[PDB]
């Protein structure tokens, strides 16, 4: 079971060779992602019934 | 003093009522009470649900006024209610018990033909019996007594009639039922009869408590069947025949004519709110 | 609403409830068994035994699941084979929650063998590690099973020339083909814990043609009793 | 051999530059965000004429059509607007575990205990659905298949591998392995590049579809992930599992963000999506109950309550306006 070491260890040196960013960064971007769209989500802000499909036609 | 008795009544059909009502509805609004014996079960509830609408609040307005005072053909509609309805609350018991000695006795065809139209089919043939029995005292075939005393809603009287009736609604489907149990009952044992000593004591000691399960259980069955309607019946057989020198007290008259009305309370009791699935839709839905 | 394409979708949503009534009556008048097993105890046997005179009553070959359909005294029956699911049995094994029945094969002639993994685990330790397992689970706790010895000439012969104190240390009687199969069978009979829910029967594979399917029809009926004793309240 | 130290060398310092990249967790960002509020969802349609246990279901790229699969050998077409049966496809094998709808709305797939994922072609010349074509070479149950094109399929199997098929040729066009335990689920990037899979050994990956390479490891679970989700947006997803916790990855970030758990819930869960704006993070649980949680605040926002088994499958339209839970007791339910 030798020849699955290479290719692990290969695995995990390929895996540590990308570019990471912030984390503060990264949750700014999903908060700006998710304000930003929040008009268009019908299940965050409730639908009038004259509109919504699976109610009334 | 006419007070207790009608409130007494008045919740004997309240509960009648209600418990009859919550079980037709909880085997309606649950998908997982939808077989064939569940489906036996709702039409006898539906039945006794009949007589404590239709036939319990006329003869609680007897029993307190004393007297009838609604008219002849009311009365006559009242007897025609109370024999049907009441006849087939037994018929649906005796189907009851046959769907199950079928069920027990013969797998392949538990497996293989069991449908809802049989269920329909005996539900059909109760009422059928129930009609057969309550119409012919309206078509002639009645005594003149009946409608000598306005003061009184007495069932007709003759005979011929009160074999005819008592045999078919109650007698017939007391020795069917008899037999059926019987038989459901040595199934039952011979299923149950067929370290190492503390296994086989452990095996002796569950076949024990299953026989004494099964004995109660046919036990409470048969004993609410018998103490609820034979008293009525045997009056009804003995009374018509001899005339004279056979008063009946008011007291004991009345506690038995009023005895099996009780069986449509305990039906929903013994067929419904005991078995384990009927108590989890029920705590579902509550 | 009254539209001639909603009329016409209506009905075939009707049509198509009514064929979905009808393959739901259709599939429940059929019994289904679970087959289970180690891999060479004498799975394969059974279910040629079982298919030999009834059998089913450009597709791929499966290999996952294997569906065997026989009939007996007018009797549906359906027996699925998971040998070949080489998967962990957590993520699929409530899907067979709701059989009938649980025929679970093992040998008797491989208590003296080991399994090829590791020299220290006997075979037949492996099959009571299996039959714990699978008596046990929270989906097959009302789930009768059906426990088949097979290969009991072969075990005979073994137990002729080796003994069987060494897949049983703690065992000590004479070495005979009555004793050691009794002793093998209520080896296997204690590791049922719901002693009061489920039954275990066991039958020790014949060489008769229709011995084997005639014990499992017996003890489905038997089953299928008690399952109707149970909801009446009398049992 | 002695590859293991190198190894372990490489893992300590992955972890050390993934706890280097975090300075200030999810919660501390979105502090100032007010509370999504309660929400509040009534069930609107009731889908019957499944007779068994569902497992699977999927929406149309339309947001009208849903496809289900049930253990009756059904896969039923479904009209959420006006709940009408389109469709009943027998399946040739009734343990079927997932099921997918095509972008295009022209093919469904299927697929179960039977290592075969089966693709039924829905718009034909005679309007009767036939098999188009058996998809067959795994070794293990299959466990989830979405239509990344009309002709492309990537299936996950429980043999330790995802597969990325040709429909038209039916071979296996790409294979990724690398997964130590049965792959339970399965998602696409909403631009098709990348897909991530969460496996029975605890941890989630990210592939390329064409170069066919696990990109990245993730791994914060204690116990088997049966679900995953993208995040709409295309850099996160979110993992539930039989630990009874949901969490929420990050792709560029390359570690964990949040934890969405409750003392109250010991049960595992089976499905995880996303609303449309991603604020809204839905998951369903053993104990028969469906939860909304802030995929910002990890605060629950509702609960879903009706069902009476177990929800085993759950997705949410396209447009957002609705959100479809099936479960054990066979009823499919619309809640918007
Ligand atoms: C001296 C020696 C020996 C003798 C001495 C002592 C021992 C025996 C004494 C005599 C027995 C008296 C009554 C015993 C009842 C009793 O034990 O009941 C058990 C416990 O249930 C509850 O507690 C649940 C109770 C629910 C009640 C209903 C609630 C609503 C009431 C009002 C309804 C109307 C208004 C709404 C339940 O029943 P069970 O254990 O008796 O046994 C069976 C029952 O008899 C079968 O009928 C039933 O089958 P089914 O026909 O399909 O229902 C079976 O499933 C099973 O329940
Ligand atoms: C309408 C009036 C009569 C009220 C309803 C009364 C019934 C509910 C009673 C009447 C007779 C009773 C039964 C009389 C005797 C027995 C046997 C008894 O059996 C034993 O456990 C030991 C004795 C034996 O072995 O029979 C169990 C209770 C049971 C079935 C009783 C259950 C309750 C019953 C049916
Ligand atoms: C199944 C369980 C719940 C037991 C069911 C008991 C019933 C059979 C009881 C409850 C109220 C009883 C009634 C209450 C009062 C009266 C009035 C009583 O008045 C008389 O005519 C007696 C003589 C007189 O005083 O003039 C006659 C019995 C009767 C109808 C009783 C008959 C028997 C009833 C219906
Ligand atoms: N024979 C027969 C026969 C044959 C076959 C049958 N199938 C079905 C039946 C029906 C069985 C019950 C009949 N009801 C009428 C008698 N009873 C009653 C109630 C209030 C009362 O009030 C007074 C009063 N106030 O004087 C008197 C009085 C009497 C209640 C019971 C039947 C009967």
């Amino acid at each position: 079971s030798i020849a699955q070491a290479r290719k692990l260890v290969e695995q995990l040196k390929m895996e540590a060779n990308i570019d990471r960013i912030k984390v503060s960064k990264a949750a700014a971007d999903l908060m700006a992602y998710c304000e930003a769209h929040a008009k268009e989500d019908p299940l965050l802000t409730p639908v009038p019934a004259s509109e919504n499909p699976f109610r009334e036609k | 003093y006419q007070v207790i008795t009608s409130l007494l009544l008045g919740t004997l059909i309240f509960c009648a009522v209600l418990g009859n009502a919550c079980v037709v509805a909880a085997i309606a609004l649950e998908r997982s009470l939808q077989n064939v014996a569940n489906y036996l079960i709702g039409s006898l509830a539906v039945t006794d649900l009949m007589v404590s609408v239709l036939v319990l609040p006329m003869a609680a307005l007897y029993q307190v006024l004393n007297k009838w005072t609604l008219g002849q053909v009311t009365c006559d509609l009242f007897i025609a209610l109370d024999v049907l309805c009441c006849t087939s609350s037994i018929w649906h018991l005796c189907a009851i018990a046959l769907d199950r000695y079928w069920a027990i006795t013969d797998p392949i065809d538990y497996v293989n033909k069991r449908t809802p139209r049989r269920a329909a089919a005996l539900i059909s043939l109760t009422w059928l019996i129930g009609f057969l029995i309550s119409i012919p005292p309206m078509l002639g075939w009645r005594t003149p007594e009946d409608r000598s005393d306005p003061d009184a809603c007495t069932i007709s009287k003759d005979h011929g009639y009160t074999i005819y009736s008592t045999f078919g609604a109650f007698y017939i489907p007391l020795l069917l039922m008899l037999v059926l149990y019987g038989r459901i009952f040595r199934a039952a044992r011979f299923r149950i009869r067929k370290k190492n000593e503390r296994n086989a004591e452990a095996k002796r000691k569950m076949a024990l408590a299953r026989e004494r399960k099964t004995v109660k259980t046919l036990g409470i069955i048969m004993g609410t069947f018998i103490l609820c309607w034979l008293p009525f019946f045997i009056v009804a057989l003995v009374l018509p025949f001899c005339e004279s020198s056979c008063h009946m007290p008011t007291l004991l008259g009345a506690i038995i004519n009023w005895l099996g009305y009780s069986n449509s309370l305990l039906n929903p009791v013994i067929y419904a709110y005991f078995n384990k699935d009927f108590q989890n839709a029920f705590k579902k839905i509550i | 609403t009254l539209s001639a394409e909603d009329k016409a979708a209506v009905e075939r949503s009707k049509m198509i409830d009514r064929n979905l009534r009808e393959d739901g009556e259709k599939a429940a008048r059929e019994v289904k068994l679970l087959l289970l097993g180690a891999g060479e105890s004498g799975k394969s046997t059974i279910v040629k035994q079982m298919k030999i005179i009834h059998e089913a009553g450009t597709r791929v070959k499966t290999t996952g699941i294997v569906e065997t359909h026989f009939t007996f005294k007018d009797l549906h029956f359906k027996m699925f084979d998971v040998g070949g699911q080489r998967s962990e049995r957590k993520k699929w094994i409530h899907c067979f929650e709701g059989v009938t029945a649980i025929i679970f094969c093992v040998a008797l002639s491989d208590y003296d063998l080991v399994l090829a993994e590791d020299e220290e685990m006997n075979r037949m330790h492996e099959s009571m590690k299996l039959f714990d397992s699978i008596c046990n689970n929270k989906w097959f706790t009302d789930t009768s099973i059906i426990l088949f010895l097979n290969k009991k000439d072969l075990f005979e012969e073994k137990i002729k020339k080796s003994p069987l104190t060494i897949c049983y240390p703690e065992y000590a009687g004479s070495n005979t083909y009555e004793e050691a199969a009794a002793y093998i069978q209520c080896q296997f009979e204690d590791l049922n814990k719901r002693k009061d829910t489920k039954e275990i029967y066991t039958h020790f594979t014949c060489a008769t043609d229709t011995k084997n399917v005639q014990f499992v029809f017996d003890a489905v009926t038997d089953v299928i009793i008690k399952n109707n004793l149970k909801d009446c309240g009398l049992f | 051999d002695q590859l293991r130290q190198e190894a372990e060398q490489l893992k300590n310092q992955i972890r050390d530059a993934r706890k280097a990249c975090a300075d200030a967790t999810l919660s501390q960002i979105t502090n100032n965000i007010d509370p999504v509020g309660r929400i509040q969802m009534r069930t609107r349609r009731t889908l019957r004429g499944h007779l068994a246990k569902i497992y699977a279901m999927h929406w149309g790229t339309d947001s009208r059509l849903l496809v289900s699969a049930s253990q009756d050998g059904k896969l039923i077409i479904w009209d959420s607007y006006t709940t009408n049966k389109v469709h009943a496809i027998p399946l040739r094998s009734s343990w079927v575990m997932t099921c997918a709808y095509a972008p295009s709305g022209n093919y469904v797939a299927c697929g179960g205990l039977d290592n075969i994922c089966s693709i039924y072609n829905l718009k034909t010349r005679e309007g009767n659905v036939r098999v188009s074509r058996e998809l067959a070479g795994h070794t293990g149950y299959l466990s989830c298949c979405r239509f990344l094109d009309d002709n492309q399929i990537v299936t996950s199997s429980g043999d330790t591998t995802c597969a990325l098929w040709d429909i038209e040729t039916g071979q296996q066009t790409t294979t990724f392995t690398g997964h130590t335990g049965d792959v339970m689920s399965l998602s696409l990037a909403p631009d098709t590049r990348l897909f991530v899979s969460g496996a029975c050994d605890a941890s989630a990956k990210l592939w390329d579809v064409r170069e066919g390479m696990c990109r990245q490891t993730f791994t914060g679970h204690e116990s088997d992930i049966n679900a995953i989700c993208f995040f709409p947006n295309g850099n996160a997803f979110a993992t539930g599992s039989d630990d009874a916790t949901c969490r929420l990855f990050d792709l560029r970030a390359d570690q964990e963000l949040m934890t969405y758990s409750h003392d109250n819930i010991i049960c595992g869960i089976t499905s995880v999506s996303f609303s449309k704006s991603g604020r809204l993070l839905l998951a369903g649980y053993d104990d028969f109950n469906c939860n909304v949680w802030d995929a910002l605040k990890a605060d629950r926002a509702g609960v879903l309550a009706g069902h009476d088994n177990r929800v085993s499958c759950l997705g949410v339209t396209d447009d957002g306006m609705a959100v479809a839970t099936g479960s054990w007791d066979s009823f499919l339910k619309i809640w918007n």
